[PDB]
């Protein structure tokens, strides 16, 4: 990964977050 | 234009 | 009141169901060493023969006597399970019966359903035997002629001494029954001698006032640890 | 999230997303039958996993059908529900699609039952052809019979409705994206050259 | 509960049940839970490990491709005998995300999104084809495009003095570089974009339901730098956007009917099915037919 | 040189073999789980399926060009074999081939016997391909058109490449194959794609001046760990 | 790899004119699936199909396309019918078609005719 | 075509 | 070996391999 | 039986051979196997250290 | 000779097996010879022993 820019928006994407949380659709129940 | 003002004319 | 029933690929569901009954306090399980008779490798097939197969429904009417089925007689001819009947010389194995009827609050009956262990017919009126075509149904199985004496000369009344439960139409809409091997042989021919009779009797008779519907009658039966033994070229009934 | 399994001539808007079932006089008829390529247009199409699935063109994974009774609470019955792999023509009797993977539902004080469709695929993925009878993409079939019969008093209405619906295992994925099929334009839409002004 | 999850789920084995007061089959939709039945207590399962993974799917991978979001065309000639409405030279446009249906359709999946956007500028060139022009070869041009905030002024002419851009960005390129590239940064002066907004963003009652201004990234004013050639040509410009760093919020139902404008919802679906006001799902002869059925001979 | 096979309730002796071929070193084997696919519970047969099937002899004459079948298609009505394959979705399963042929001390002629995976043919002096009839021969198999070529315009003299043995009149009057699964995918539908194909070329000529008699060619095959899943109704070819 | 070249058409009307720097548009699109009806279609927006634009003066354009088979080798040779019913071709499994390429010219005609060659 | 579809016409 | 791409399939050619077994095809007897 | 092989095999030096129940140059082609004889069972053979790569034909 | 013709330079040692397929009762003996280059191949068994 390659960056020689000063503002931290300027980077690549991000691809990297595997966190997932179904049941705050599939379960939104007491 | 309506996107910049969301007026019509 | 509420159960699953799980074989091979098939399930049955039911909310209104009585327990259920296991026969003689037994389970089924395959022909163990000291027993065994026959030398050859048994075929075993598992999931290919034991799973529910469901027969034809028949109509419960005002003036029905009763309905049964003979097994294995009535699978002989049916998917896998034929196919393994068919090619081999020895059979062996347990079974699983579910009876299913439904109706609404407003009607009322009352059915026993029961399995009876060598249920050798008698004819009414004369001296010569059953024919091979009064015994041997298949799939479509028979009737009762004269259910009070369980069409052998003895009696309906006393018939709670094998293996049974009711469908009573205000409490439950199903019965089950699970069947071990009951023979006096570790194995047999399964094209010339049946070890169970399933009976359905209507010792209450159908009855509502509200609108009429026509109201089935429908049987399923699963195969329990099936053993084969004998394979050649395929013989039919 | 809903299937349209009504999807005929004279059903309109909301009528197209329930299924009505009335008593019969003969034993064991079918009710409805249901095409399960996910792919394709049909009563799966419009639907979370369906719209979801068409931006890609490889799947994997088990599936849900769900169905919930709308009748009144006087209201009795039992129904099956049958999965049929594939291999050749769609079952047309309860003695023949009984054989296949299945449920027995009996209708109380619970509303609802599941049918899982189990992935069974000799290939890890099944891949979208245009082509409905490839071996690479067809699933088989659902069917619906009845098990008893629909049985109701005087009071009640003698015609009751089924509300159908699929998701989704966690065990299911999807690979190679692609445009959608489900948009598309032929011209700039109204009021586009207004940007430039 | 929150988890990492980088594969699909594994399958185990499982055996014969006949269990009272157990019903793993039946439910309660009327909850609104989905159904939590699982394959194993369905059917006789064997042991399956499944290596399928699942990055394909993640929302930066969906989002996070270049989209085509603007295309004009103009003519670059002496100017002097031209109408009031032509584009002389120059053009302004608003940047927006609603005047190409693929990436509209994509983003209304979603309610709130936070994203920067990466800008890519494409031009091309051909020799105006009225019957007095033969061809002669294609200029190499330079072009200026200035960034300009919502609302702000912008240029009036090919020559303003306003394209001097003091404070304004502006980034000059040539026809024969690779296309033009930059960075816009998140600018929202909320803490993520409305993609859908149910209300009128004014103190009075008078004006336009369902746009907020604060959603507008901006504008972009565009000219050829080269004073007119003593013969005409045609130059397009093609605008490419990719969001990138994405989070998004509260997942929605798709869009099935046609779009009919940029400024709003509005609908009245095909003539006929598919995706016509009254039926959405081609129709079939009834319930009980089978539409791709396999005949067997 | 001496050697005995037995497979369920079938036995096999030969007194003149030479060795026996194992297709690439490797034997046959069940799916095992991380391999695996289909999630329902598969069917296991064992001796009813696991066992040798005799095909039809045929007569190898002076201007004999050579005999072929494939695999599963030959099989696919025959037992309890048959029977599973009708039933289910999908199958998956090795052979065990043993190909036999006797003459005198006075008699000459050689044949290759080689069994070639994914034996895609060709037509002869056209553009259109072969038809669904020119490649479902089932049971009774078919003859080569050009031997030479081995019917796909490729060569018989390469073909040592594949799983191989000879019978060479003077030398030996059997040979014996080993053939693991060999596809793509873990399991297929077994009435659309055949994974082997069997073929039997005489490269050089029966040849005696004693007595005439026919000398036929004959062909058993056993199944090795079959498996089926997705279970229905019957469908044929 | 994608190589193009170009030449003037050599019909009588014509002389010899120089030769343009032309942008093409290659548009990857799944087997089976829909493809441009017409070199200005709505369908080249490209919303989730990778497309590729490269010019005639650059190096040619290069891309790697993965192993793609639903199962897990291609096979060279099938032998077999690819359908559940009796009627369809012998020996071709589309499941081993990797895809489709879908190529235009970006540019509006010119006045005068030329001939493109995409190798 | 014949390549996407193994159907002739 | 220069590779800055983020998916692994896009990396140079594997020409490392020396393993070999010819008595699968030379000796396929017991 | 699996190895790592970059270069062709080397050569032993070898004697006059007259031994009974030993034949190394006859073989039995039925079985399906390919010809084990070895050049120094048919032949007087020097000793040579073969130095000649196998990498341009790796199937890569 | 197919695996060869794709390739320019060679090295290494051919080996060539024979089968007999006659009767059992049929006998005799044959003479296989490799002659090294440097003129014409030989035409009797005198000259091939060698
Ligand atoms: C073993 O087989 C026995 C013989 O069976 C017959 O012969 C063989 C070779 C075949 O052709 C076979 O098809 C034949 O059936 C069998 O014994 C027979 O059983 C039947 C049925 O019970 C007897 O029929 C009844 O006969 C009387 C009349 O009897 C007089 O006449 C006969 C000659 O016809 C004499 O043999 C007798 O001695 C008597 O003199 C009928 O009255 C009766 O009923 C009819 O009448 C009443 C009203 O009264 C009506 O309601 C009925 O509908 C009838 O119309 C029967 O028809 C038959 O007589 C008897 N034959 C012999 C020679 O014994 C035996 O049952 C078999 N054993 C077993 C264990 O199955
Ligand atoms: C895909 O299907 C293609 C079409 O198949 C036909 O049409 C369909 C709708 C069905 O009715 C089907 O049953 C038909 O077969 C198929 O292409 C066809 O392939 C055949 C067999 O190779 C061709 O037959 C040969 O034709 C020439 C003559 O060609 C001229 O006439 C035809 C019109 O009749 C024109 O279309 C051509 O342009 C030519 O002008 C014959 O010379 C040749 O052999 C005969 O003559 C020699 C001696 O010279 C004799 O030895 C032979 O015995 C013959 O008597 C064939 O008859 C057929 O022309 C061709 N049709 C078309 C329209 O292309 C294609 O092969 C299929 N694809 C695959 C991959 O299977
Ligand atoms: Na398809
Ligand atoms: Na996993
Ligand atoms: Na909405
Ligand atoms: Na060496």
């Amino acid at each position: 990964q390659i960056n020689f820019y000063k503002d931290s928006y300027a980077a690549s994407a991000s691809k990297q977050d595997f966190s997932q949380d179904p049941s705050k659709f599939t379960e939104p129940v007491v | 234009n309506l996107l910049e003002t969301r007026l019509n004319v | 009141r509420v159960l699953q029933l799980k074989l091979g690929n098939s399930a049955i569901v039911t909310q209104e169901a009585a327990n259920y009954c296991c026969a003689y306090g037994e389970w089924p399980n395959y022909l163990p060493d000291h027993e065994a008779v026959a030398i050859d490798k048994p075929t075993q097939p598992e999931t290919a023969t034991d799973r529910f197969y469901t027969l034809r429904s028949v109509k419960w009417e005002a003036g029905s006597t009763g309905w049964w089925w003979k097994l294995p007689d009535a699978l002989n001819n049916i998917g896998m399970f034929g196919q393994n009947v068919q090619h081999h010389y020895l059979y062996r194995s347990g079974f699983l019966i579910h009876v299913q009827c439904n109706a609404t609050k407003f009607h009322q009956g009352a059915l026993l359903v029961v399995a009876i262990p060598e249920h050798q017919r008698g004819a009414h009126n004369t001296n010569t035997s059953p024919g091979f075509d009064d015994i041997m149904k298949g799939e479509e199985g028979g009737t009762f002629n004269h259910p009070y004496v369980l069409d052998d000369g003895t009696s309906l009344a006393c018939a709670t001494i094998f293996p049974h439960q009711w469908i009573n139409l205000r409490t439950n809409n199903s019965a089950t029954i699970v069947l071990p091997w009951m023979n006096a042989a570790p194995m047999d021919f399964p094209l010339r001698h049946n070890q169970w009779t399933l009976a359905i009797i209507p010792v209450v008779p159908l009855g509502t006032r509200t609108m009429s519907s026509m109201v089935p009658i429908t049987v399923s039966i699963a195969p329990m640890c099936c053993e084969f033994n004998g394979l050649r070229h395929a013989i039919t009934q | 999230s809903m299937m349209e399994i009504n999807n005929t001539e004279s059903a309109v808007g909301m009528e197209r997303l329930k299924v009505d079932i009335s008593a019969l006089t003969d034993v064991d008829q079918l009710l409805f039958n249901i095409p399960l390529d996910i792919q394709l247009d049909g009563p799966l199409r419009n639907t979370l996993v369906g719209n979801i699935s068409r931006y890609y063109t490889h799947w994997s994974g088990s599936l849900e059908m769900t169905f919930m009774f709308c009748g009144s609470f006087m209201a009795t019955g039992k129904l099956i529900l049958c999965y049929t792999p594939p291999g050749g023509s769609c079952p047309t009797t309860r003695e023949t699609a009984m054989l296949g993977t299945h449920v027995v539902w009996d209708f109380g004080l619970q509303s609802s039952v599941t049918l899982i469709i189990p992935w069974i695929s000799g290939s890890h993925y099944r891949m979208f052809n245009n082509d409905a009878k490839s071996t690479n993409a067809n699933v088989g079939y659902v069917t619906c019979f009845m098990q008893t019969n629909l049985i109701v008093p005087s009071e009640s209405s003698d015609t009751c409705s089924l509300i159908g619906f699929i998701a989704a295992k966690d065990d299911f994925s999807l690979r190679l994206m692609r445009d959608s099929p489900d948009i598309g334009q032929l011209d700039h839409l109204h009021a586009a050259e207004a940007a430039y002004q | 509960i929150e988890s990492i999850i980088k594969t699909a789920t594994d399958t185990v084995k499982s055996e014969i049940n006949a269990e009272l007061g157990v019903v793993p089959s039946l439910n309660a939709v009327e909850t609104g839970a989905t159904s939590n039945t699982e394959p194993e207590e369905a059917i006789q399962t064997r042991t399956v490990i499944n290596q399928h993974g699942v990055s394909e799917t993640l929302v930066e991978n969906f989002l996070s491709r270049a989209a085509l979001v603007s295309k004009r065309s103009f003519e670059y000639k002496d100017h002097t005998s031209s109408a009031a409405q032509t584009d002389k030279n120059f053009f302004k446009w608003t940047i927006n995300t609603r005047s190409f249906v693929q990436l509209r359709r994509k983003l209304e999946l979603f309610t709130y999104l936070r994203f920067d956007a990466e800008i890519t500028i494409l031009t091309t060139v051909a020799v105006n084809g009225s019957s007095n022009n033969t061809y002669v070869g294609l200029p190499d041009l330079t072009l200026q495009a200035m960034f300009v905030p919502t609302g702000a002024l912008t240029p009036e002419k090919q020559d303003s003095f306003h394209w001097q851009s003091g404070s304004n960005a502006s980034v000059f390129f040539k026809i024969s570089d690779p296309p033009a590239r930059m960075t816009i940064p998140f600018m929202c002066i909320n803490s993520a974009y409305s993609v859908f907004y149910d209300g009128f963003a004014g103190f009075e009652k008078s004006g336009l339901y369902g746009i907020n201004p604060a959603d507008t990234i901006g504008n972009l004013c565009v000219r050829i730098v080269n004073e007119h050639q003593p013969v005409g040509f045609t130059v397009t410009v093609r605008v490419y956007m990719k969001p990138k760093h994405i989070k998004a919020w509260a997942p929605r139902p798709p869009r099935t009917l046609p779009y009919m404008s940029i400024a709003n919802a509005n609908y009245k679906g095909k003539g006929r099915a598919p995706n016509a006001l009254n039926a959405i799902i081609g129709n079939r002869d009834s319930v009980k037919t089978m539409p791709h059925n396999i005949v067997t001979t």
